[PDB]
DNA sequence: AAAAAAAAAAAAAAAA
RNA sequence: UUUUUUUUUUUUUUUUUU
C-alpha cells in the first residue's frame, strides 16, 4: 500500500505576458508570442498535387469543426489563431511532371530510386533558392502516393510495374531533409494522404484515411508546424528556471559505415537574459564506434560538453549553476569523469537516465478510464516513475489510449532534487512545436534529438549542421 | 432597448486588452461599444459618448489600471456611468476591471472603491469567464447570432469545466508481491556429481549453473531422478546463505557479489514460474523474448473463469487472452503480469502469420478499456491462485514463494469523473 | 541610427522642391507593405571586436 | 549456447 | 512523412560462469 505524490500540470506561455496549460486552446485565444507579418509560401510538385494543396489551404482558412469539442477543440482558422497573412495567392510553384517522377520511381533498386527522386526535388529546391527573386520562409514538398508505397526499405516494387547512391539512406523523408541542410531552407514535406483525403478511396468505398472527426487537428498541428518553420514562436514555458541547461542525448546507427557508429545528437533548453527561452539543438555528431556500446569516450565527451558551455556562454555570459543532461540510455562512470572535467566548480553537472520499458500498469479500481497524468511514484530520493502519458481532465480522454505505462526516471549521476527533476521533464513534455497536442508522452529534448538522429544518418556528407529545429521537424 | 456593452479604457495604453475583449465578447454574440472599434470618426465624440451611455448603454465596464485611474475621460464617462445608474436602479450596471498587477485595491478610485471588481490581473481568462457569468445572472442580452461559433467560443472558455479535485482513489496495478521466500538459498557443490554437458532447465526444479555449484533453492537431494550420481552427495558442503539479508543486501564477498546474487534469484523465480504454468496445463506462445501462456478453448468452463470471458470468436478467428510474469527485486519483491492477445485459426493452432496475429490484436484491443484489461488480468491470477488469498511458486519439495492473488495497491490524491 | 532612420522612413518626408524630387509619402503607403522597427532580428558586433 | 537486463529499427493499426 | 500512442517482431550489447 504505496503513496504516489501529484505534481503540478505545467502551464505554458503565450502572447501578453499570460499563461495557459493547454496550447491549442490558449494560442486559439491569446495568440502566439510574435508576429509573422506573412508567410511566403513555396510549393514543389505535380498538377494534380498543387490543386488538392490549394484546396486544403482553403478549407483552412476557414474554421473546421470536430465533433466532439470536449475532446479536440474548436479550429478558428490560420488568421485567427496565428493573426498572420497565409493564403493561396504568393505561391512559389516548381513543377514535377509525371513522366519524369515516373522514370525514377520505376527502378529496380530501392537505394537508386530514392537518391533519384530526392534529387530531383532537391536540385529544384536549391535553383529555385538561387536563381530567383522571390524569397520563400518554407518549401511544402509534396509527394504522390505510390512514391509513399515504394520509396523506403523493405518496400518490394510489384514485378509487373518494374521498368529499370547505396551510401544513403532509402528513407525518403531522411535524405530530403539531410542533403538540404547545406542550404537552410524551411521544408516540410506532405503526403497527397495528409492531404485532402477524400479523393483517396479504397475498396469498401470509404477514404482510406478517413479523418471526418479529426480534419481539426490535422490543420491544427499543420498550421502549427508551418507557422514554427517560418520562424514563429507558439508558445513558451513558464517555470524554467535561470541558470538551467539541459541538453538531451540520443543514439542513432548508421548502416552506410561497417558498424553503425552510432551517432549521437543532443537538443538544448535553457533560459536567456529576459524571458526568451532558447530551444535549439546541440548537433556536433560525435560518432561512437563498437556495435553496442552506446556509451560515448571521453574525448568526445569534453567536445560535447564544452560546445554546449560556449553555446550558454555566448548568449547569456556566464557559467551554468545547474545542468540537467537527459538521455535514453544509462550513464557509465568513464564518460561522467570526462564531463566533469569539463564541467566548472559552480556548475552542478546531473545526469538522468529516462526509459519507458520498465512493466508497470496502474488500474484503478473501477471506472473505463486510465490513472490521471501527472501521478507519480517515488520509489527512493534517486529513481521514480513519473505518468507523463494518462489522463488529463481538460482533454476529455486519456493521452494513451490503452493502460499507459508511467516514465522511470533515475538520477544516475549527481545529487538533484528529484521532485524538482520530475517538476522538469514533464515541463518538458509541453514544448512539442511539430504537433498541436496537448502533452507528448516523453520529453522534447529527447523527441527532438531522436529527430536530429534520424535526419542526420541519412548523409554523411554533412559538415557543421545547422542548429535550428526548423531545419529538421 | 439597451443591448450594448462600454469599455471605458485609457486610450493611449490600453488599447490592447481593450480590444482582445471587444472582438472575445461580439464573438459570443454580445453587442460591443468602443471607441477604439466601435466610434465613428468625424463625428462629435463626446456628445456620442453620451448618447450611447445615456441611451443604449445596458451594461458598464471599465478597465482599472495605473493609467485608468488618474485619466480625465474616464473619469467623465464614469460620472455619466453614475447617474445614468441612478436613473435606471441597476447596482450591477458597472463592473470595473483590475488589469494592473501594480494597482492595488486601496487606491482604486472611490466609486469603485465601493464597487466590487472582477479580477483580470492573474488570469485574463477566468476573469472573462467571470465576466460571463455575471452577465447571464444579470440577464444581458445576447444575439445567438452564427449560434456555432458563438457557443463553441463559450464553451471553449470553459478550460475550467475540468480540473483536477482532491479526491482519494485506490489503483491497482499489475504487480504481485511476493509474500514470503524460503529460508536460505543454497549453494550446493555437486562437481562431478552433476554431468558438465548437462542442461539445467529440464531439470525437475529450478537450479543454475554459477562457477562450479548449483545454486537452487531445492533440497539438496530432490533431484536424484535427473542425476542418479548424486544419491551420495554430502550436505556439509551445502553454502547456505541468509537469503533475509540478500533482500536486505548486507551479504557480499568475493564468493557472491549483491549484484549477481539478485540476479541469481530472479532467474530461479522465472524458471518456477515457468514450471508454474506447465503444471497448471497452460499452452504457450513464443513472443520475440519472453514466452506467454495462453488458455485453451473449451479449458475452462464455458470458456470464461470467474465472471469475464477469457476465449472468444470474431469471425474465423478465435482470440484468447495471456499473460506474461517477470521477477524483478529493485522496487519490492515482485512478479509483474503483462497482458497479451493471441488469435487462432481453430481455437487450438496458433496462427503462425505475424502480421495477422498484430492486426487482429489491434482489432480486438481497439476498444478495450480499463475494466476489460483489469478484471481479466485478475480473473487469470485468480485462475493461477492455489486458495483464497495466493497461490505457491514450488522450487523445492518442501520450499515454496506465496504469491498473492491481488495486486500492488497503490493511493491517489487526486481523482476525477466523467 | 538605424532604428532612427527607420522611424523617420515610417513617416513621409519632404524633399526641398517637390517637382524635381519628389516627397516620400511613407513606406506603407508606397510599397503597400508592413516594414515596421518591431521585431528587427538584431546580432551584437562590440566595438573592441571592430577595433 | 545459454541466461537476464538493456539497446535500436521496422511494421501495423487507431487514436488525437 | 500532420501526429500521438500502445503493441508485435528480430537483432545486439555488457557483466559474470564453463
Ligand atoms: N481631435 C482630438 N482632440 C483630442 N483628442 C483626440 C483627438 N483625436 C483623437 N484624439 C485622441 O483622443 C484621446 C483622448 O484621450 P485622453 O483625454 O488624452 O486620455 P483618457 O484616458 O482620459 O481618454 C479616455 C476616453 O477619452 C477618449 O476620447 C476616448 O473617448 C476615451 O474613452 C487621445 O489619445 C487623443 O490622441
Amino acid at each position: 500500500m504505496k503513496e504516489l505524490i501529484y505534481i503540478e500540470e505545467p502551464k505554458i506561455l503565450f502572447a501578453h505576458g499570460q499563461k495557459c496549460t493547454d496550447a491549442r486552446d490558449g494560442l486559439a485565444l491569446f495568440g502566439p508570442l510574435n508576429n509573422l507579418y506573412g508567410i511566403k509560401s513555396g510549393v514543389i510538385g505535380t498538377k494534380q498535387g498543387l490543386k488538392i494543396f490549394r484546396d486544403y489551404l482553403d478549407h483552412i482558412q476557414k474554421p473546421i469543426y470536430n465533433s466532439n469539442s470536449i475532446t479536440r477543440p474548436m479550429f478558428p482558422g490560420f488568421e485567427a489563431v496565428f493573426d498572420c497573412k497565409w493564403e493561396s495567392t504568393g505561391i512559389t510553384f516548381k513543377e514535377v511532371t509525371n513522366e519524369d517522377i515516373g522514370k525514377f520511381l520505376y527502378n529496380s533498386s530501392t537505394h537508386k530510386r530514392t537518391y533519384d527522386l530526392v534529387s530531383l526535388f532537391i536540385d529544384k529546391i536549391i535553383s529555385a533558392n538561387k536563381n530567383e527573386d522571390e524569397n520563400v520562409d518554407v518549401w511544402f514538398v509534396i509527394v504522390p502516393d505510390e512514391i509513399y508505397k515504394y520509396c523506403r526499405p523493405n518496400s518490394v516494387l510489384p514485378k509487373e510495374m518494374v521498368q529499370t547512391t547505396y551510401n544513403y539512406d532509402a528513407q525518403f523523408h531522411d535524405q530530403f531533409k539531410a542533403r538540404l541542410l547545406k542550404h537552410t531552407i524551411p521544408t516540410q514535406i506532405f503526403r497527397e494522404s495528409t492531404l485532402a483525403w477524400r479523393d483517396f478511396k479504397n475498396a469498401f468505398g470509404l477514404p482510406i484515411r478517413d479523418f471526418s472527426k479529426i480534419e481539426g487537428h490535422l490543420a491544427w498541428t499543420i498550421s502549427t508546424a508551418a507557422f514554427y518553420k517560418a520562424g514563429g514562436k507558439p508558445w513558451k514555458l513558464s517555470d524554467v528556471r535561470n541558470g538551467v541547461c539541459y541538453l538531451g542525448l540520443v543514439y542513432k546507427k548508421v548502416e552506410k559505415s561497417k558498424n553503425p557508429r552510432n551517432a549521437c545528437c543532443a537538443a538544448q533548453m535553457f533560459l536567456d537574459n529576459g524571458d526568451g527561452t532558447v530551444f535549439k539543438g546541440e548537433v556536433g555528431p560525435w560518432y561512437n564506434p563498437k556495435n553496442g556500446q552506446y556509451h560515448l569516450e571521453p574525448k568526445e565527451a569534453k567536445a560535447l560538453l564544452s560546445q554546449s558551455l560556449q553555446s550558454y556562454k555566448e548568449q547569456i555570459g556566464e557559467y551554468p549553476k545547474e545542468v540537467f543532461i537527459h538521455a535514453k540510455t544509462r550513464f557509465n562512470h568513464q564518460e561522467w569523469d570526462a564531463f566533469l572535467e569539463v564541467t566548472p566548480k559552480e556548475t552542478n553537472l546531473v545526469g538522468v537516465t529516462i526509459s519507458k520499458t520498465k512493466p508497470l500498469k496502474l488500474y484503478k479500481t473501477e471506472g473505463d478510464y486510465t490513472i490521471l497524468r501527472g501521478n507519480a511514484y517515488v520509489v527512493n530520493e534517486r529513481s521514480a516513475f513519473l505518468w507523463t502519458v494518462g489522463y488529463v481532465p481538460k482533454i476529455q480522454t486519456a493521452l494513451s489510449m490503452e493502460v499507459p505505462n508511467p516514465l522511470f526516471i533515475e538520477i544516475n549521476k549527481g545529487e538533484a532534487d528529484i521532485k524538482q527533476v520530475l517538476k522538469d521533464i514533464l515541463s518538458l513534455t509541453k514544448l512539442n512545436y511539430n504537433a498541436c497536442i496537448f502533452a507528448d508522452g516523453e520529453p522534447v529534448t529527447l523527441r527532438f534529438a531522436d529527430k536530429i538522429g534520424e535526419i542526420l544518418t541519412a548523409s554523411t556528407d554533412i559538415k557543421t549542421p545547422p542548429l535550428a529545429f526548423k531545419y529538421y521537424i | 432597448m439597451r443591448n450594448k456593452i462600454f469599455i471605458s479604457h485609457a486610450t493611449p495604453d490600453d488599447n490592447d486588452f481593450t480590444r482582445w475583449l471587444a472582438l472575445k465578447l461580439i464573438g459570443l454574440g454580445y453587442e460591443v461599444w468602443c471607441d477604439i472599434l466601435f466610434l465613428d470618426k468625424g463625428v462629435d465624440f463626446w456628445s456620442n459618448i453620451e448618447k450611447v451611455i445615456r441611451e443604449d448603454t445596458c451594461k458598464f465596464l471599465l478597465v482599472s489600471s495605473s493609467y485608468s485611474n488618474q485619466r480625465e475621460g474616464v473619469l467623465k464617462e464614469l460620472a455619466v456611468a453614475a447617474k445614468v445608474k441612478k436613473q435606471l436602479k441597476d447596482d450591477k450596471f458597472i463592473i470595473p476591471l483590475a488589469i494592473d498587477e501594480q494597482l492595488s485595491y486601496d487606491d482604486i478610485n472611490i466609486d469603485i472603491v465601493r464597487l466590487n471588481a472582477i479580477d483580470f490581473k492573474m488570469s485574463w481568462a477566468r476573469g472573462l469567464k467571470d465576466i460571463l457569468e455575471a452577465f447571464e445572472k444579470q440577464k444581458v442580452p445576447k444575439e445567438v447570432a452564427d449560434a456555432s461559433k458563438s457557443n463553441l467560443l463559450y464553451q471553449q472558455i470553459f478550460l475550467h469545466d475540468k480540473s483536477v479535485i482532491e479526491k482519494e482513489e485506490i489503483y491497482d496495478s499489475n504487480w504481485l508481491s511476493i509474500l514470503s521466500f524460503p529460508e536460505e538459498l543454497r549453494f550446493h557443490e555437486y562437481n562431478w556429481m552433476l554431468p558438465k554437458r548437462f542442461d539445467v532447465r529440464e531439470l525437475t526444479f529450478p537450479a543454475v549453473r554459477y562457477k562450479n555449484y548449483l545454486c537452487t533453492f531445492a533440497w539438496a537431494y530432490d533431484f536424484t531422478y535427473h542425476l542418479p550420481k548424486t544419491e551420495t552427495y554430502h550436505k556439509s558442503k551445502t553454502i547456505r546463505i541468509p537469503t533475509e539479508e540478500i533482500l536486505s543486501g548486507s551479504y557480499d564477498s568475493n564468493f557472491i557479489r549483491n549484484a549477481e546474487c539478485k540476479r541469481l534469484i530472479v532467474q530461479l523465480l522465472n524458471k518456477a514460474f515457468e514450471l508454474r504454468m506447465k503444471d497448471k496445463e497452460v499452452q504457450e506462445y513464443e513472443m520475440s523474448n519472453k514466452t506467454a501462456y495462453w488458455l485453451e478453448k473449451g479449458k475452462l468452463e464455458k470458456d470464461k473463469f470467474e465472471k469475464t470471458m477469457l476465449v472468444g470468436k470474431q469471425k474465423d478467428k478465435n482470440w484468447h487472452f495471456a499473460i506474461s510474469g517477470a521477477s524483478k527485486l529493485y522496487p519490492f519483491p515482485v512478479l509483474m503480469i503483462s497482458s497479451h492477445i493471441f488469435f487462432t485459426a481453430d481455437g487450438k493452432k496458433l496462427i503462425d502469420s505475424s502480421s495477422v496475429q498484430h492486426s487482429s490484436r489491434r482489432r480486438q484491443g481497439k476498444n478495450w478499456w480499463n475494466n476489460t484489461w483489469r478484471t481479466k488480468l485478475l480473473a487469470f491470477i485468480k485462475y493461477l491462485s492455489d486458495d483464497d488469498t495466493s497461490f505457491y511458486l514450488e522450487m523445492g519439495s518442501e520450499e515454496k514463494v506465496f504469491v498473492s492473488n491481488e495486486p500492488v495497491k497503490f493511493k491517489g490524491n487526486v481523482s476525477y469523473n466523467i
